[PDB]
């Protein structure tokens, strides 16, 4: 009930509106793909930065990239677990059961794509 | 803890051959604190250090582990319910009134642990820390100088 | 009372800014409670969900997420100004249920109309031992 | 718009996604050690 | 402290300017306070033969302010090489 | 408008109320029937807001209680001066302050405790004191024990005067409510006379007494050969040849030629190399400038002569657009509520004590103060703990004001109402930042411990593996080291030696040396920030949720100090604001314990030590750069490497410390069952004991009861804090006396 | 929900109802006491178990009793 200039700014509302989570109309698989791409791309960084084999040249990038891909896989598994636990029973289609399942599939696809993109970007 | 302190110190002094040390040192509690708790902990805490590592590194680690679980038992024992219930209420408001994270919601409402549950969890952490700490100290002291 | 009053959502809310201890997502999913009263003059009171508000001269309507907040506001208004308010409970489907003055004379009085329920006609300590009621689903105090 | 739509078509369903993530995790975990380790000089199979 | 010394001259000029200021506007006296400016006010303290409001507390306060302004200006000029 | 308002003889000076213990409250006026009454008699004894609803009588009681506390403090100070006068070796210490330990307590030989009278030096036997009173008396120009005797007699006289003042201003001439409510007059008089005039008087004492005596002491002459301070006061020849500017005789002050006073009003930063303390002329010019600034500040508020500012007008004028009514009702709050003023005073006094601890470990403002490592450590720790207790009591009395003295009629859209209106956001963000700080500090420590135990020294967050160097602190240190170079050109040296520079040593021991900040320093500083953040979260949650919450909407009607609201709503134990303060007391204890542990290890490893021809050899050899990054390092290289003196103190003069150490552990254990358990178990055990005493007809007429839940929590936190503080006190003092 | 049981030892002093923060108790006419009042609990599903009614009971032992168990949204005092 307590509106703030932070939570009611037009710029903040427009920045939240065009995000894949709060998009007006977009199929949930595309939202999952964008979510996975962005979050895998940011997650690959800390894994290649200060991993267990950071001092080893060449091995650091591949080890961090597979660590990020594995973490993306666990995140997709937990996303599917949330979808099965919360939406088992019965107007936004993403919050539906099969919509959230398609979102999870798009999320793991986008996460693998983002990990591969981070690999091919840090290789060059 | 008292019976195991007595057994451990008497047997350690017997194995070292300095039974007179236990005879003239178990009389006063400073002897218990110094000649048993402080003297025999030198090899335990030196399991890992910036200098290196000996075979008792795992015992030092689980000794600190036991002290930490004892501390978490204190965490669950001193405070009882109401602060945690109000804190969880504030966290519920924070989660409900934020963008990009209010889409995912809990199926079961987060609540503070019950007072009986508080006593049980504090007792469990206390006992686990007690057991792990004394097992670490006992095994490390009896194995660092004997075989 | 003589006739149970009906909740009017069009009654004006008291003068108040933004609220933080107010309605959560439980209001739009489960029941939420609504307290109404009839202020004879303009005065400042303290809400149980935050700071201070000013009630308008006339009908005043407030919304809370808990019945305890409604009764706390009710007893604050009764002790401070002798206001005699009343609160309803509104479910998710819109069902309105009358809660506090069930006979309209407040539970401190009797009204000679209520029926005493959940009352044991024996003294406390005369209940049977838990061995007497075992594997039956009945507690010693429920008989 | 054709891309990223049929990519998840065979994995959108809950059973297929769960089976795929379980198979991939088990395969990566089994590859770890005898194939994942001992190639990046991991200090557990050296001695 | 010397009679006719430049430090004494500038601090005496500052004190005299501060004294003559509140006699006609500018500085906040007892009868002129406001937030940014001068606004009319009471007297309370008798001025003891002084026209308008120029009582003993006024001359005490403004003499203290003038002495302080003078010593501050003198020491600031002495720090930068002037008088 | 502002005038003295005093009622003549409102309370008769009689002993009729001393016979009846419970008389201030109607609940205890009926006499005792259970034992908790006794505890209530010792609980609501000074809760004057509960005894009467009249603010005038409460203000009179507060005035008289302050007079009593001042009399108690003056009695304690007179006792300190008397102990320095008779049972001390201050005269022997003045000859060689670098070889005789300061001692001012002598015990009676009764049961073998005469071994506590250790060989401190100078042909004296006693307890080595760490209060630094010797350095304070050396800074004050005190030479003989006659001056200490006279100071003790004057302190006793002033304490008797303060007690008489309390009795008089309560029973005989009690000030009215309008007298206390003159906040402008109080502020003006306190800024001009209590602080400004006191600073001017101390500056005059330093200029006319302390500076010549300290100069002659640093010159190396005998203390008995030093002329008495009145000889410096009256005859101008000695002060003239000691300081040539005194030959002018107050001419440069009135002629504005203050630069001629540069000989005895200096700005030489750093420490005096003769004694390792702050320059006395620097302190004299400092207190003179402080006196002038406070004299200026004391003529700000309008009282009776038109000119001056108005506190209410200033508060009401400062209103921004994002805050609604800007500081509107706070003037009426702070002129009617004693507890809000108590909260503000306690917060600022605790913060001031923290600044005092930091700024006298940094600059020792006393001759031969830095050489005594034990005195510096004890003073730092003591001021630290006093500040922590005061800032806890600040939140406590703020919560008391919120429960009792808060009025929603006067607070509709002001700052306090808006803080209450977004308290949930405040507490949630504070909780989040507390969790983030705890993770990224303590998890860093656990990470270092694990990767040390896993054989990965290159994976640690240490000074050699992963450098998380404090770049901001290092930059500030470099800037303040160059502060006299460009930004303060009139300062001869740096304001302190902690930033950088050479090493000042006195008597072969390091007085002050530059302090290097590394990865361990960043880790412990962020740990301290996390602990302070959590304590702030606890106290702010207690203050803001003292009146109401979604869990409990009528918490204001339950009072400030209630145990619980029953097991309802899943359980509502420790939901009161008092219980929040009780919980935050332990967090304050943990925070300051870690702070003083960091202080002790840092000065023992990188500051204190001895100076040889090869270089500076510290006490612990500088292990803080390599051992303070792990919890095991704190266990072994700080807690086990030290505390060997405490356990081996037996048979020496330090043994009582070890005794206290063991006793402290006992008290720290003895609190736990007051902190654990409840009341029903002890009540049933007391019932069984009552049956036992009833069988023998020795049951008391006053019914014994178990302690209250709030009472049990208070007893537990008090014994826990006492045990922990005494443990740290004994361990610190024994370690710093045996090897310091 | 919790179970609130009221026995015949109640004197009809209406203290338990006044101390109730959720309007669970009520007073009904009776003949077993001088005040001709007896406590009743017709709204026991709204009780949280705070035991404030037991604190206000003036009779020895307790004429009103609260037994915890089977916590719900209303019994747990949750606003969410
Ligand atoms: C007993 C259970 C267990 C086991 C077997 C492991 C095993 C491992 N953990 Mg550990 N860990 C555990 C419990 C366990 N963890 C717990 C309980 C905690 C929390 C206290 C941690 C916290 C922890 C941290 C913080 C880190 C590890 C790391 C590691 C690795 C050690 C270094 C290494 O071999 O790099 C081998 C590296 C590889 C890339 C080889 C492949 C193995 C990967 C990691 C698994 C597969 C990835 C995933 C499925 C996505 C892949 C998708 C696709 C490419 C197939 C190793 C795989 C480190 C690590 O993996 O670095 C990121 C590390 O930094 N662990
Ligand atoms: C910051 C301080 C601190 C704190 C709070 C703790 C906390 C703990 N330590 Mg640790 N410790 C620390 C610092 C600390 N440690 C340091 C710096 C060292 C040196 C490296 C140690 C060395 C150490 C050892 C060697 C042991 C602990 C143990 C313990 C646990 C105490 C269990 C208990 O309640 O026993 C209750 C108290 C007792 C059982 C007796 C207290 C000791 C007395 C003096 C022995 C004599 C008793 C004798 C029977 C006579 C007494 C009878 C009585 C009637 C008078 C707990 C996890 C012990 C543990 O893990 O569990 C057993 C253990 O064995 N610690
Ligand atoms: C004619 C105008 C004039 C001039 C040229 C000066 C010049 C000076 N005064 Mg002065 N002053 C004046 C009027 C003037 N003053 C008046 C009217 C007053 C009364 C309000 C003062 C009160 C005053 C004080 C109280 C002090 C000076 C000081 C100084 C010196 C400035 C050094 C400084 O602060 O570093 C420059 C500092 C900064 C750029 C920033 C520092 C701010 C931090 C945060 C504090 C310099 C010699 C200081 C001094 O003694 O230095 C020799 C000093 O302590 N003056
Ligand atoms: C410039 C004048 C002046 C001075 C120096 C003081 C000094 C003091 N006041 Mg006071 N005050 C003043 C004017 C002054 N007051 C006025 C005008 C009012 C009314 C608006 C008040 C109202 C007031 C209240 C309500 C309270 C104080 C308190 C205090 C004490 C604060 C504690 C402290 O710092 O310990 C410093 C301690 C010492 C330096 C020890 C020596 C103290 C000596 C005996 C006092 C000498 C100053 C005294 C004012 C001289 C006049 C008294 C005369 C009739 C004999 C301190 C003694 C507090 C208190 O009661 O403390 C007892 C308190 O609660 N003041
Ligand atoms: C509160 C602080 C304080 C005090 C008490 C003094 C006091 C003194 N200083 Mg110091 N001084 C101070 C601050 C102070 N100063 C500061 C801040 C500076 C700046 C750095 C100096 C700089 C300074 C210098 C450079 C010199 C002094 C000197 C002096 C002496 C000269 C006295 C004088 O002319 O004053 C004026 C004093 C009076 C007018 C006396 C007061 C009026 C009396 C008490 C009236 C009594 C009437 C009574 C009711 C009737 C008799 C009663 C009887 C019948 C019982 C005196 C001992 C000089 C010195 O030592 O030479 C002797 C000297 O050379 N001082
Ligand atoms: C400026 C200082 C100051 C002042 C004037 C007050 C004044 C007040 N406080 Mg506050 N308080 C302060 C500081 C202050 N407090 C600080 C620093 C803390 C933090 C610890 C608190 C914490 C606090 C709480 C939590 C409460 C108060 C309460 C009160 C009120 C009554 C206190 C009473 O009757 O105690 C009577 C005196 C005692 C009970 C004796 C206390 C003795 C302690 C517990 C142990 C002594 C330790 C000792 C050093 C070691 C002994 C060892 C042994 C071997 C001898 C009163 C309004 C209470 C209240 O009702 O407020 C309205 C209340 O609930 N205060
Ligand atoms: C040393 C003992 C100890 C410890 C560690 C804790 C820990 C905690 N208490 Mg507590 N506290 C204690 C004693 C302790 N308590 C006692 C005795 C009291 C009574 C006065 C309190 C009073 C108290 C209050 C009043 C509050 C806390 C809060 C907290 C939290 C601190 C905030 C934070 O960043 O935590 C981070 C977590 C830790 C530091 C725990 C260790 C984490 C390690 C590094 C593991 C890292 C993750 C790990 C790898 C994952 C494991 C995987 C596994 C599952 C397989 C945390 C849950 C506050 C809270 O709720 O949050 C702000 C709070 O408000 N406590
Ligand atoms: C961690 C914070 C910190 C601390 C404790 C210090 C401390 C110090 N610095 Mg440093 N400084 C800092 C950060 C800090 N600095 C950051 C920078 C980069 C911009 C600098 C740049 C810097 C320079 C360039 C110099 C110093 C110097 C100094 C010294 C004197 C400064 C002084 O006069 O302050 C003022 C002293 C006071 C006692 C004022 C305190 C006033 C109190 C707290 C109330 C304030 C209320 C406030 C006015 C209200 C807010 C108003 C706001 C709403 C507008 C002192 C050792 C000087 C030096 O070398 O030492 C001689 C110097 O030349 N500092
Ligand atoms: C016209 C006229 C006249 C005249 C008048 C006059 C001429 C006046 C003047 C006046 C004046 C001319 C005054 C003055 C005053 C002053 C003062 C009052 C001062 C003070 C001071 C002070 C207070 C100081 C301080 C300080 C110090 C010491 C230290 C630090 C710094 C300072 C500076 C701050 C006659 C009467 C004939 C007649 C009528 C008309
Ligand atoms: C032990 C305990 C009790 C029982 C303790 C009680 C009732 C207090 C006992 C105080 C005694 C009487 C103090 C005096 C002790 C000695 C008789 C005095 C010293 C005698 C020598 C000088 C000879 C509680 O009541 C309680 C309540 C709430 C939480 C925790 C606890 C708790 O832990
Ligand atoms: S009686 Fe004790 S255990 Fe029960 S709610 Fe109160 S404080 Fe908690
Ligand atoms: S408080 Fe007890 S005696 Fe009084 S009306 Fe309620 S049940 Fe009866
Ligand atoms: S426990 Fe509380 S809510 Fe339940 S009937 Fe008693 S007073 Fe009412």
């Amino acid at each position: 009930m307590l509106e703030t200039p932070v939570t009611s700014a037009p710029i903040v509302a427009n920045y939240l509106s065009n995000l894949p989570a709060y998009r007006t109309g977009v199929a949930p698989n595309l939202r999952g793909v964008e979510i996975g791409l962005a979050h895998g791309f940011l997650l690959a960084g800390p894994f290649i930065k200060l991993g267990p084999l950071r001092n080893v040249p060449g091995a650091a990038e591949v080890v961090g990239c597979m660590s990020a891909a594995g973490l993306v896989l666990i995140l997709a598994l937990c996303l599917s677990l949330y979808g099965n636990a919360a939406f088992q029973s019965t107007s936004d289609p993403l919050m539906s059961s099969e919509g959230w399942a398609k979102f999870a599939g798009g999320f793991t696809v986008g996460g693998l794509s983002g990990v591969a993109w981070a690999y091919v970007l840090t290789q060059v | 803890g008292w019976v195991t302190f007595y057994w451990h110190w008497k047997h350690l002094t017997l194995w070292q051959g300095n039974v007179s040390q236990f005879d003239e040192s178990s009389t006063y509690l400073m002897g218990w604190l110094r000649d048993y708790l402080w003297l025999n902990s030198s090899q335990l805490i030196n399991g890992y250090n910036p200098f290196g590592m000996n075979s008792l590194s795992v015992w030092a680690w689980t000794f600190l582990f036991g002290h930490l679980v004892y501390a978490t038992g204190f965490m669950f024992l001193i405070s009882w319910r109401g602060y945690w219930q109000e804190l969880i209420e504030t966290l519920v408001w924070a989660h409900e009134k934020t963008p990009l994270a209010n889409l995912v919601y809990w199926k079961d409402k987060p609540v503070a642990l019950s007072i009986v549950q508080a006593r049980l969890v504090g007792l469990a952490h206390f006992s686990v820390g007690y057991i792990f700490t004394y097992a670490a100290f006992l095994i490390a002291s009896t194995s660092g100088r004997f075989g | 009372p003589w006739k149970q009053p009906e909740l009017d959502p069009d009654t004006p809310s008291p003068i108040f800014g933004g609220s933080t201890g107010g309605l959560l997502r439980k209001a739009q999913v489960e029941e939420f409670y609504v307290t109404t009263w009839e202020s004879p003059k303009e005065q400042i009171f303290e809400m149980p969900t935050g700071g201070a508000a000013i009630m308008r001269k006339g009908p005043n309507l407030l919304k809370f997420a808990r019945k305890e907040q409604c009764l706390a506001l009710t007893t604050q208004l009764r002790t401070k100004f002798k206001m005699t308010p009343c609160f309803y409970r509104v479910y998710a489907d819109g069902k309105v249920e009358y809660l506090h003055p069930k006979d309209g004379v407040y539970p401190e009085k009797v009204n000679a109309g209520r029926v005493g329920v959940n009352q044991n006609m024996r003294s406390i300590g005369e209940n049977v031992d838990p061995i007497k009621v075992k594997f039956t689903g009945s507690q010693p105090f429920t008989i | 718009e054709e891309f990223f739509q049929r990519a998840t078509d065979a994995v959108s369903r809950r059973e297929s996604l769960n089976g795929f993530v379980a198979l991939s995790g088990i395969a990566a975990i089994a590859l770890f050690g005898l194939k994942g380790a001992s190639t990046l000089e991991l200090p557990i199979t050296k001695g | 402290g010397f009679i006719g010394s430049p430090t004494n001259l500038i601090m005496v000029a500052s004190t005299g300017a501060c004294l003559f200021a509140s006699r006609f506007g500018l500085a906040p006296s007892v009868r002129k306070v406001a937030q940014p400016l001068k606004l009319a006010d009471r007297e309370v303290i008798q001025t003891t033969g002084d026209p308008a409001g120029f009582t003993a507390t006024d001359v005490l306060a403004m003499g203290a302010a003038g002495h302080a302004i003078g010593v501050g200006i003198v020491l600031g000029l002495k720090g930068i090489g002037q008088l | 408008k502002v005038k003295i308002a005093v009622d003549r003889n409102p309370v008769e000076t009689n002993f009729e109320k001393w016979a009846k213990p419970g008389h201030f409250s109607r609940a205890l006026a009926k006499g005792p029937n259970t034992t908790t009454w006794i505890w209530n008699l010792h609980a609501d004894a000074h809760d004057f807001d509960n005894h009467t609803s009249d603010l005038e009588e409460i203000s009179r009681k507060v005035f008289s209680a302050h007079f009593g506390q001042l009399g108690i403090i003056l009695i304690w100070l007179s006792g300190m001066y008397f102990h320095g006068a008779r049972f001390s070796n201050y005269e022997g210490w003045l000859s060689d302050p670098t070889h005789i330990k300061p001692s001012a307590q002598v015990v009676w030989p009764i049961v073998g405790q005469e071994i506590l009278n250790g060989d401190v030096g100078g042909g004296f036997q006693g307890i080595q004191i760490t209060s630094g009173f010797f350095q304070l008396w050396r800074a004050s120009g005190i030479t003989s024990e006659l001056q200490l005797y006279s100071t003790a007699i004057g302190g006793l006289v002033l304490a008797a005067a303060c007690f008489f003042a309390g009795w008089f201003h309560y029973h005989k001439a009690a000030p009215k409510l309008e007298w206390f409510q003159n906040v402008e007059s109080m502020l003006n008089h306190h800024l001009a006379g209590l602080l400004g005039l006191g600073s001017l008087a101390w500056a005059g004492h330093q200029i006319h007494v302390s500076l010549p005596v300290n100069k002659l002491l640093d010159a190396g002459v005998d203390p008995k050969e030093i002329p008495l301070p009145h000889e410096f006061l009256l005859n101008q020849s000695i002060i003239a040849d000691l300081y040539p500017s005194f030959s002018k005789g107050l001419a440069p002050f009135f002629t504005l030629n203050w630069a001629e006073y540069s000989d005895f009003l200096t700005f030489k930063g750093g420490l005096n190399p003769v004694t390792g303390g702050l320059w006395l002329s620097d302190t004299a010019h400092h207190h003179l400038a402080i006196a002038v600034l406070f004299l200026v500040a004391g003529h700000q508020y309008r009282t009776n002569w038109g000119i001056g500012h108005s506190i209410k007008d200033i508060l009401e004028s400062h209103k921004g657009p994002f805050t609604g009514n800007g500081h509107a009702g706070l003037y009426e709050i702070l002129t009617t509520s004693w507890h809000a003023q108590l909260a503000i005073n306690l917060a600022l006094f605790g913060s001031l004590s923290i600044i005092v601890a930091h700024h006298m470990y940094a600059m020792p403002p006393y001759p031969y103060l830095a050489t005594d490592y034990g005195t510096q450590l004890s003073l730092f720790t003591h001021h630290m703990w006093i500040g922590g207790f005061c800032v806890v009591g600040a939140g406590a009395h703020a919560a008391i004001f919120m429960v009792r003295d808060y009025d929603p009629t006067n607070n509709y859209n002001n700052l306090l109402d808006r803080v209450i209106r977004h308290r949930d956001a405040i507490i949630s963000h504070l909780n989040w930042v507390s969790i983030f700080l705890g993770f990224h500090s303590f998890g860093l420590y656990i990470h270092n411990d694990t990767m040390s135990a896993l054989g990965r020294p290159q994976d640690m967050f240490s000074d050699t593996a992963i450098q998380l160097q404090p770049v901001f602190a290092q930059w500030i240190q470099n800037t303040h080291f160059t502060a006299p170079q460009l930004t303060a050109p009139n300062a001869l040296a740096a304001t302190s030696l902690t930033w950088g520079g050479d090493v000042v040593a006195v008597g072969g021991k390091v007085a002050m040396m530059p302090i290097a900040l590394g990865t361990s320093d960043f880790l412990v500083h962020h740990i301290h920030a996390f602990t302070i953040h959590v304590t702030v979260l606890i106290l702010l949650k207690g203050v803001l949720f003292a009146r109401s919450s979604r869990l409990i909407p009528d918490k204001a009607n339950l009072g400030f100090r209630f145990p619980c609201d029953g097991p309802g709503r899943g359980g509502t134990c420790q939901v009161s604001a008092w219980d929040h303060v009780f919980l935050g007391l332990f967090w304050m204890y943990n925070s300051l314990s870690i702070v003083i542990f960091h202080f002790s290890w840092k000065m023992q490893s990188d500051v204190w030590g001895t100076v040889t021809d090869s270089g500076v050899s510290h006490i612990t050899g500088g292990n803080f750069a390599q051992s303070a990054n792990t919890i095991n390092g704190w266990l072994r290289d700080f807690l086990w490497a030290q505390s060997s003196q405490v356990i081996q103190s037996y048979g020496s003069a330090l043994s009582a410390y070890g005794l206290m150490f063991l006793g402290a552990h006992f008290v720290w254990a003895f609190s736990l069952m007051f902190l654990f358990s409840g009341r029903g178990y002890w009540q049933e055990l007391i019932e069984s004991i009552v049956w036992a005493h009833n069988k023998l007809r020795v049951a008391p007429s006053i019914q014994p009861r178990a302690l209250s839940i709030t009472q049990g929590r208070a007893v537990g936190v008090a014994h826990y804090l006492l045990g922990g503080i005494a443990t740290t006190w004994s361990f610190f003092l024994a370690r710093i006396i045996a090897v310091g | 929900a919790h179970v609130v049981k009221i026995y015949d030892t109640c004197i009809g002093c209406t203290q338990c109802v006044r101390a109730c923060p959720l309007d669970v108790l009520e007073m009904v006419p009776w003949d077993g006491c001088k005040a001709a009042q007896m406590a009743s609990s017709p709204r026991t599903e709204d009780c949280v178990g705070c035991k404030r009614c037991e604190t206000a009971c003036p009779t020895d032992f307790l004429s009103v009793r609260v037994y915890l168990g089977n916590e719900s949204t209303r019994s747990l005092g949750l606003a969410y």
